[PDB]
């Protein structure tokens, strides 16, 4: 009986399986593919790192305890330090990504709780000062850190997650590709998404796609014992990576 | 009939179309059938 | 400063000298170094660029002189070149000075953007251009000049141009 | 005829149409008589009227400027004189009309222009002028005017027209966008740089439109406001999302308050009706 | 419809579109695949908006 | 009259014209090219870097004057922390180039001289100190800058041209693909090398396979005037590069 | 539809046509071709 629960993803030379999933996502209905012919306007052989790049990178774990007010990671941003791929980065004038994205939170079943995994294009965020200020570069370029909202900051965007971190409201934003990690049901959510965006091929270091958002809706709790600890790991692939224009490395 | 012949200046023309929500509700890799369970 | 006359269109090369740059500018259709060019002057009559760009050099120098030439185009979001070290890393072409006296470099349409404006516009910067001394300047013994040459701009057959506009050429 | 629903009688099977999981990220297409005994029925209904082309493709007022009719200062930059104004093309100074893009991430479409003027005199006039108005598209580049009567408005290659008070103009405008669409949002910076705008501000470089009252003084001043409006044509959208619930602060920025006005009515309790 | 590029690979021929002569006053219509490697792809675009026409008129 | 003096080499974004050249050479009269599947013993898809590596990159010149004794630079050495290809050198388990290897040397007609350009497959090197005495790592992977013959030492290898570097002698090391340079008739020189091994692909960084060997002949001289000094450029691309096998960051 | 007899008064009708660059570009008795020595 192939049940619809386990699922193996097998994607350059990295493995994930599970047991306890959720049927994986494919945002917007459409699978991750190469720029056609009829698309593309950049006249360069575009290049094709394949395998070497797409497959699993593992971001650094973080716990979810009760009073977190969850996490964000920018793609491509969070792996512009891993592997030959966060190097390709640097180097290409241009290019384009669709990505596999795997959220794992393990419990038992004496735990409670939810998380809410998001992911959101184009998600400008804003400035803790508000008025008239911008984000700094550096408070949207973290990499593997992402930006935590459990975090003070006075230069960093706004971190109440009921506004996520634009004024619309975290109600709504079940509108974009998402799945939810029920403890009591499921310990992984996978979604799967395209390149998205106006352009054929864009800069990979001075403009983000994708936002990925983790918000606890229901806080971590248990049926007895003291407050839980549960680490939290995200792995992210890229897909279909193409890159365009060869440049001495970029300095940021 | 049109008068213009830049096409930026035609009317507001255009069919109705099928809805597709499919794009937004049923996002999913294993198709997922009514009356049967969303967790196997 | 103090280039009054033709010699702004007149590029000095030296002997004895091996990896310094040659020349290097900010590549706009607006106000850069292609400002009073056709492609300037055109430029300057539309909003929005597109395609591809031809440079071409031609050597004035003595029939029995010699070099080689890198001439490279850095796309955007880097900085410099400063070091042939980086220009080198870019698109570019090595020219050799022999009976065929012009080289000629197409730059490639690299952005990730369908089209670019021609005023500058920190977004769709379209990077750099250089030239550095592959070798150096060879000269006849014991002879000691400055030699020149004199470069050029066209479009590729895939140019375009959009949206027209008045120029600030124009004074009253 | 689409039907809305059809007749069903009452069940009793394994299968469970009622039972799902929102786990999995989808909504199943369920329906009435998933769950009652249901009637047969038609819809009499298209839809047409809930089509994105009608939502967005109604006129809004997108800026108004004021210029006036008055002898020139020589002490003073005309423009600061209000003997003409420039408006930065953007769609985002009126949230009537921003609220709607923001719901989608790309917005494609072609744009009609209609322009009103009307006249005031708050002075010890004598009669009153109908004034002509210019308005004339400043493009990237293109020179920016700099007196009232400068040889920039000679339009010799900027679209332009010219109108009267109590008349309007109209006029359409192709799609002018770089890319294939046009973006609510830009999660990124111009450059890579540590300081630099961040947001859709980036982008935004439509260019300026600029007004001016033709005619030569008349004695007393004479004001004259610009409204202008904007309908969006043969529009596509991609990437839907959730409307913003929060006041705006400025243009571009999706800046809020420091201390935001939760925007949902509380009540006393959970089961008070 | 007009291409704007050709998919074109490395070379090592005798051949040199990248060599000529401006001495003789003509501009050969070199393009991006006679120097760097190139991918097929299409213009999108007829010039209808440069015409004389729309310049003058 | 396509002349055979003339020649243009596009190989990726950059681009090689020369006037005045002899034929190319094609070592042992085989083109590069790709690992097929009878030769193939890695079970592992493979990457191909493609046109983002297979570039021609050029290495710091060097001046030819009376005197000097000439200079070797080993491959895949020399690339090492150039482009994406000296990133990719280290975080693939093994790989298999072919190379283009391009030398230049300009001079007028008054000028005299002749370069010999050799490129040898596993030059083994012998010791400065002779005995027992193994050269080190550190001497024998320099990186751009190449093993200058003319430069003293007492722990690297033996530096005098007649012998190599080797024992055998510099005239019969015409055995080996190799190409003059007379600057009263050419002032380059290309010769394309084939991957040559006894096993389908190996470490890009515990081994080199090629010698680059640029040895003086005839001391450049001139008719008339003071001792001339005449820039030696070499300029290097990957053919078709293929790698496999993903790892973390090789320290060395 | 043209409602004047007086050519004048006709609108900017017209259509696009081919380029011809080589007028500009190429207008040498003897044909160059690219890749060819321009100096033969
Ligand atoms: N100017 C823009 N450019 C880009 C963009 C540029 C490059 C790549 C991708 C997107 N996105 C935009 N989104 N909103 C923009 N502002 C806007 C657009 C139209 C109009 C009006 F009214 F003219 F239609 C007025 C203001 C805008």
């Amino acid at each position: 009986g192939y049940s619809d629960r386990v699922e193996q993803i097998t994607l350059g030379n990295s493995t994930i399986t599970t047991q306890e999933a959720a049927n994986s996502i494919v945002a917007y209905g459409e699978w991750p593919s190469f720029l056609s012919d009829v698309d593309a306007s950049d006249v360069n052989k575009t290049t094709k790192p394949d395998t070497s790049a797409c497959r699993f990178y593992t971001l650094d774990s973080k716990m979810w305890t009760q009073g977190s007010k969850g996490w964000c990671w920018k793609l491509p941003d969070a792996l512009k330090d891993m592997g030959i791929f966060g190097q390709n980065m640097f180097f290409h004038s241009q290019g384009r990504t669709g990505y596999t994205i795997h959220v794992q939170c393990n419990a038992t079943k004496f735990h409670s709780g939810c998380l809410l995994v998001v992911v959101i294009p184009e998600h400008q965020l804003a400035s803790a000062e508000g008025g008239n200020v911008s984000v700094l570069y550096d408070k949207t370029h973290p990499g593997e850190k992402g930006i935590d909202l459990s975090e003070a900051d006075s230069t960093g965007p706004m971190k109440d997650p009921l506004y996520m971190m634009d004024g619309t409201l975290i109600g709504n934003s079940l509108i974009f590709p998402h799945q939810f990690i029920n403890l009591r049901t499921n310990n992984t959510a996978t979604i799967v998404v395209p390149y998205i965006n106006s352009v054929p091929m864009d800069s990979m270091t001075r403009h983000n796609n994708l936002s990925l958002m983790v918000i606890p809706i229901v806080d971590i709790t248990a049926t007895s014992g003291t407050t839980p600890s549960i680490p939290v790991t995200i792995t992210i692939a890229p897909m279909f990576l193409e890159l365009s224009g060869i440049r001495s490395k970029a300095v940021i | 009939i049109n008068y213009y012949k830049d096409a930026a200046s035609s009317s507001s023309a255009g069919q109705s179309f099928s809805m597709d929500p499919s794009k937004f509700t049923e996002p999913v890799k294993d198709i997922m059938l009514k009356g049967a369970p969303a967790l196997n | 400063t103090n280039t009054t006359g033709l010699g702004m269109y007149r590029i000095p090369l030296v002997q004895n000298m091996q990896g310094e740059q040659v020349f290097g500018f900010r590549l706009y259709l607006g106000d850069g170094v292609l400002k009073t060019t056709l492609l300037g002057e055109l430029c300057q009559y539309f909003t929005h660029w597109a395609g591809s760009l031809r440079l071409s050099f031609m050597y004035t120098g003595p029939a029995l002189s010699s070099a080689k030439l890198l001439i490279a185009y850095t796309p955007p979001g880097a900085q410099g070149p400063t070091k042939r070290k980086e220009a080198m890393l870019g698109t570019h072409v090595v020219w050799d000075i022999g009976l065929q006296s012009t080289v000629v470099l197409n730059i490639p349409w690299t952005s990730g953007v369908q089209y670019r404006y021609t005023d500058p516009d920190t977004y769709t910067s379209a990077g750099f251009v250089s030239c550095w001394y592959q070798t150096s300047l060879v000269l006849p013994p014991q002879t000691q000049q400055t030699v020149y040459m004199l470069g050029f701009i066209s479009a590729c057959p895939d140019f375009k141009l959009r949206l027209m506009k008045d120029t600030q050429s124009i004074h009253q | 005829q689409t039907l809305a629903s059809i007749k069903s009688d009452s069940k009793h099977t394994q299968k469970v149409p009622s039972l799902t999981a929102n786990e999995t990220g989808a909504t199943l297409p369920t329906t009435p008589s998933d769950s009652v005994e249901t009637r047969t029925t038609l819809m009499h209904y298209t839809g047409s009227e809930t089509t994105l082309e009608n939502f967005l493709g109604r006129a809004a007022c997108v800026h108004v400027v004021e210029i006036v009719n008055k002898r020139p200062t020589d002490t003073e930059e005309h423009r600061m004189q209000l003997l003409f104004n420039n408006w930065k093309i953007n769609l985002s100074s009126l949230v009537q009309l921003r609220r709607k893009l923001e719901m989608f991430t790309y917005v494609r479409f072609d744009s009609e222009y209609t322009i009103i003027a009307t006249s005031s005199q708050p002075n010890e006039a004598k009669f009153s002028s109908n004034l002509t108005i210019q308005a004339m598209f400043i493009p990237p580049g293109a020179p920016n005017p700099k007196k009232w009567d400068d040889y920039t408005w000679q339009s010799a290659t900027n679209p332009s027209v010219f109108f009267n008070v109590g008349k309007s103009a109209r006029f359409s405008v192709p799609y002018l966008g770089i890319a294939s669409a046009y973006n609510c949002f830009y999660d990124g910076y111009s450059h890579d740089n540590s300081t630099t705008p961040y947001g859709i501000n980036v982008l935004n470089h439509m260019g300026s439109m600029a007004f001016r009252v033709v005619n030569e003084h008349d004695n007393h001043t004479t004001h004259v406001k610009v409204r202008v409006y904007h309908r969006a044509k043969h529009i596509r959208a991609w990437v839907p999302r959730a409307p913003r619930a929060l006041e705006y602060l400025h243009i571009g920025r999706t800046n809020y308050k420091q201390s935001p006005q939760n925007p949902i009515k509380t009540r006393k309790t959970i089961s008070t009706y």
